[PDB]
């Protein structure tokens, strides 16, 4: 039956046509692939058929070539590069010719085009593709459909296709899509569908970026581009620009007087949204690689190198012009204003933030009149102008030279803190948070704290809009409160507090506000318990009955949270079922850490009966049981040689804890936590070790898991050996023989983060193979004999750090814990390790850097090793 | 792109308060763990 017709079906509405045309499209596909495309093509190549079939077509074919999922993408690549070449061939040229005889704006055929060349690229398969679009577009008889669907086949080729690919074909392209450039040309539509294919395409330009003439060719169809009438044309190459500055901010300077500044100025004048964002856009790049090329300007200055790039400080010579018309359209706003939908006020004020952060201290004179003369408007609009920009100029200079502003201010801010204006009221609390965040010394004073930390105490019980921004405000009261406190009032703890003389006042009102109906809006029910979290935390010596009290208080949830297990009716439910944990889990341990082991024995009991019973309830879900174990972990960092109670009914629950085998973040607490046994358990793990250690090794035959959770497993290798001691011995010899392995890993130098991945794998080699050392080794007593077993191995290892001693990425942890081995064993050793470490002269280098090294750790490591070969030397 | 991350206090998710945890978790534990290891190896 005509295939014509289930295309037609396959967009009209009806759900059972559109399920079973997909059905009897992926059975032919696989039944019989090249037949099936081969018709498709030329069904589609067909210019009589119908432009929605045709559209069909084409969206099929690209579903069928490509798809969201990058490994269905793969294997479809190559399930298409098995097929004959004939039926390869032919459905090339139906659609190379199928282009231009569609009368619909988008190509669907350039969606095919893109998905059979993502694997006939990388097989060469379709060398013809470039020379084939060279001419269409040199052809001046091509009409503006064949343009337009050749330049949206060659923009989707550029952007879905893997860059590597088309490395050698890139010049032939890009002077096609050069030519094809042309002002000249009468259509709009191909200028920018030309502008969409390049941007997509930057990525590969250098092979004919290098060249002047070409550069300024470029530069100047842009340029004439972002002079057209068209807006689409005017932000297409505007974006464009974007990317260029994104890409090539060397070469910049000799263009950026002529042409570009008035641009982009001209784009921030318009009245129009897309224009004047664009423009924000574009300046906001420049800051931010600014910023990063100051960051490699500063690491060159303390390396004394020369930078690879030089900065000429652009924002600083364009902020004078800049300021008066971001300023302006900051008044911009809406009285219906929303969060959703980003508009160009806040880039305004993301914009004026990142140009306060680049020019320091050259901000202040040019804004300052500004708030000065509109802090008092009768209108909200300049008030609201004048106090945002007083709140995002705040960071970049010295908190010394804002000190009298922000003193002789902040009375006027606590009045406009209570004008009835909502959105005044929000921008005022998002001000005082942020003024009490940064520097705190204006925000401790009595003469204003009173007043103002009353002000917010009542305005707290407002809409949400300015609940979330007020508790978080609080927040930074707290840990200000902290910062002044520890310095004011003791040193190993707190004991009277000026802001603490009121915290039975507003602990209390945080509960209420945590109750409030409206807490899942803008994340108020997150809002309080982070601030709860701080807080509590400041609880100075005379503030414990309060905590006692608000802990008193926390287990009645933890008791509620017993009690809705039937109640989850939506994943949303579930889903906040499942946010509310993680909090509240991480409460007992924010407020755990604070109190006193005797008041922590009558709560532990009912701690560990609720804990014992969410872990299992909560099958499914395992992000929120990641939170569960260290938690439970905190207990034993605090209860400590107490907790023996509770592993009768403990083990069975590491046991399943440790069976999935599928996520890595589980387990990665699960080493952690049993590594927290042994610190605390000592000795008493031994008959539990016999279980978890023939556990642990299956972990470690799997494959199937990461490769970042390997260095964990031996992270907990070397504190189990300290924790039993000389009873490693019966598992001794299978441990060697698995890291022999993994210590002789080695992989090239092409990717950074596997260069670290590995630096933290041979890290953990280091420190396990310590562990072991210290463990046979005993506390006070001499060697003892149990270390013999592990004496051939020594030099091995010796040889492991020589090739780490070779590699040249380095870190100040990754010398640090080397240096623990020859203090280790030449005090397990001595005479024996001499002659070992003197056949390898790479080491003695390798510790005067440790001698160098910054990191203090890195630096008692170092001289512990060093000191301990002088006595060796002089033993004999 | 979209960049909304640093405006006003929407840079407050559940996704980063949980990294944030985590993290200072990390921080403590290797603090312990040093700490122990120092005491017990020499001054």
């Amino acid at each position: 039956m005509e295939l014509i017709t289930i295309l037609e079906k396959t967009v009209s509405p009806d759900r059972l046509e559109l399920e079973a045309a997909q059905k009897f499209l992926e059975r032919a596909a696989v039944e019989n692939l090249p037949t099936f495309l081969v018709e498709l093509s030329r069904v589609l190549a067909n210019p009589g058929n119908s432009q929605v079939a045709r559209v069909a077509a084409g969206l099929q074919i690209k579903n069928s070539l490509t798809s969201k999922d990058p490994d269905i993408k793969a294997q479809y690549q190559q399930r298409w590069l098995a097929i004959d070449a004939n039926a390869r061939r032919e459905v090339k040229n139906y659609v190379l010719q199928t282009l231009g005889t569609e009368t619909y704006r988008p190509s669907s055929a350039s969606q095919c085009v893109a998905g059979i060349a993502c694997a006939e690229i990388p097989v060469n398969q379709w060398p013809e593709l470039i020379p084939q679009l060279v001419a269409n577009v040199t052809n001046p008889n091509s009409t503006e459909h064949m343009k337009e669907s050749t330049l949206e086949a060659i923009g989707y080729i550029c952007q879905d296709i893997d860059p590597e690919q088309l490395q050698d074909k890139s010049n032939e392209i890009l002077t096609a899509i050069i030519q094809g450039m042309r002002k000249e040309e009468p259509s709009n539509n191909v200028k920018l569908a030309a502008t969409n294919a390049l941007l997509n395409s930057l990525e590969f330009t250098k092979a004919n970026f290098d060249k002047e003439s070409e550069r300024h060719f470029i530069m100047q169809v842009v340029c004439e581009a972002t002079q057209c009438p068209d807006t689409r044309v005017r932000v297409a190459a505007l974006q464009n620009l974007v990317k260029i500055m994104s890409l090539y901010y060397q070469y910049m300077e000799t263009y950026m007087g002529p042409a570009l500044f008035a641009i982009t100025i001209e784009a921030m004048k318009s009245d129009i949204d897309e224009v004047a964002l664009q423009g924000i856009e574009f300046w906001s790049n420049v800051c931010d690689e600014e910023m990063d090329l100051a960051i490699e300007a500063s690491e060159a200055a303390e390396q004394g190198r020369p930078p690879e790039h030089t900065s000429k400080f652009y924002a600083k010579g364009a902020l004078q012009y800049l300021v008066p018309i971001l300023t302006q359209t900051l008044t911009k706003q809406d009285e219906n204003d929303d969060d959703d939908d980003w508009n160009p006020c806040k880039a305004a004020g993301v914009c004026l933030m990142l140009l306060a952060t680049c020019c320091e201290d050259d901000i202040v004179p040019h804004v300052l009149p500004f708030i000065k003369e509109h802090i008092k408007n009768p209108d909200w609009r300049y008030r609201d102008a004048a106090v945002m920009a007083f709140g995002c100029i705040l960071e970049g200079p010295e908190p010394s030279q804002l000190k009298p502003l922000v003193i002789q201010a902040m009375p006027t801010l606590i009045e406009l803190m209570k004008d009835p204006s909502v959105v005044v009221r929000d921008t005022a609390a998002w001000t005082v948070g942020r003024i009490c965040e940064l520097l705190p010394e204006a925000a401790i004073n009595d003469v204003y704290l009173a007043p103002l930390l009353q002000c917010l105490i009542e305005g707290l019980s407002a809409e949400p809009r300015v609940a979330s921004n007020v508790c978080w405000a609080f927040s930074s009261l707290a840990e200000a409160a902290y910062e002044a406190a520890d310095v004011a009032d003791d040193q190993e703890e707190p004991a009277t507090y000026c802001l603490s003389s009121s915290f039975e006042l507003i602990v209390q009102k945080l509960l209420e506000t945590t109750d409030r109906p409206d807490g899942h809006q803008n994340n108020l029910r997150s809002s309080a318990y982070e601030s709860l979290m701080e807080i509590v935390k400041n609880s100075a010596k005379d503030c414990y009955p309060a905590v006692q009290k608000t802990t008193l208080v926390i287990m009645e949830r933890l008791q509620q949270v017993l009690q809705m297990e039937s109640h989850i009716q939506s994943t949303s439910d579930r889903i906040q079922f499942n946010d509310l944990q993680s909090l509240l889990c991480a409460t007992l341990q924010n407020v755990l850490r604070k109190v006193q082991h005797q008041d922590a024995l009558q709560i532990s009991d009912v701690v560990m009966a609720s804990l014992l019973r969410m872990f299992q309830s909560t099958a499914g879900s395992g992000g929120v049981q990641e939170d569960a174990l260290m938690a439970v972990s905190t207990l034993v960092e605090v209860l400590g040689g107490e907790f023996l109670k509770y592993m009768e009914a403990f083990k069975p629950f590491l046991g399943i804890g440790l069976k999935n085998y599928a996520e890595y973040q589980v387990c990665l607490a699960a080493v952690g936590l049993v590594g927290d046994l042994c610190r605390a358990l000592q000795s008493n793990i031994i008959p539990f070790c016999d279980e978890v250690m023939q556990l642990l090794l299956e972990n470690l035959g799997n494959e199937n898991v990461h490769r970042s959770v390997k260095p964990q497993i031996l992270s907990v290798f070397g504190d189990i050996a300290l924790a039993i001691g000389g009873e490693f011995k019966k598992y001794l010899e299978v441990v060697l023989n698995t890291l022999q392995q993994a210590s002789q890993a080695q992989v090239d130098k092409s990717d950074y983060d596997m260069v670290d991945y590995l630096n933290e794998l041979r890290e953990s080699c280091l420190e396990a193979y310590t562990g072991i050392v210290q463990g046979l080794k005993g506390d006070q007593e001499n060697v003892h004999p149990d270390v013999m077993l592990v004496q051939p191995r020594v030099e091995f290892i010796l040889s492991f750090i020589d090739h780490i001693a070779g590699d040249e990425d380095h870190t100040d942890g990754v010398v640090a814990c080397a240096a623990g081995l020859i203090g280790d064993l030449c005090t397990a050793f001595g005479k024996d390790v001499l002659k070992l470490v003197e056949a390898r002269p790479m080491i003695h280098e390798l510790l005067t850097e440790g001698r160098r090294s910054k990191t203090n750790k890195a630096k008692t490591l170092a001289t512990w090793a060093t000191k301990e070969l002088r006595k060796l030397k002089n033993q004999a | 792109a979209a960049r909304l991350h640093r405006f006003k206090n929407k840079g407050k998710d559940s996704t980063e308060m949980r990294r944030r945890r985590i993290e200072v978790n990390v921080e403590l534990r290797k603090a312990k763990k040093d700490d122990q290891m120092l005491k017990r190896r020499n001054v």
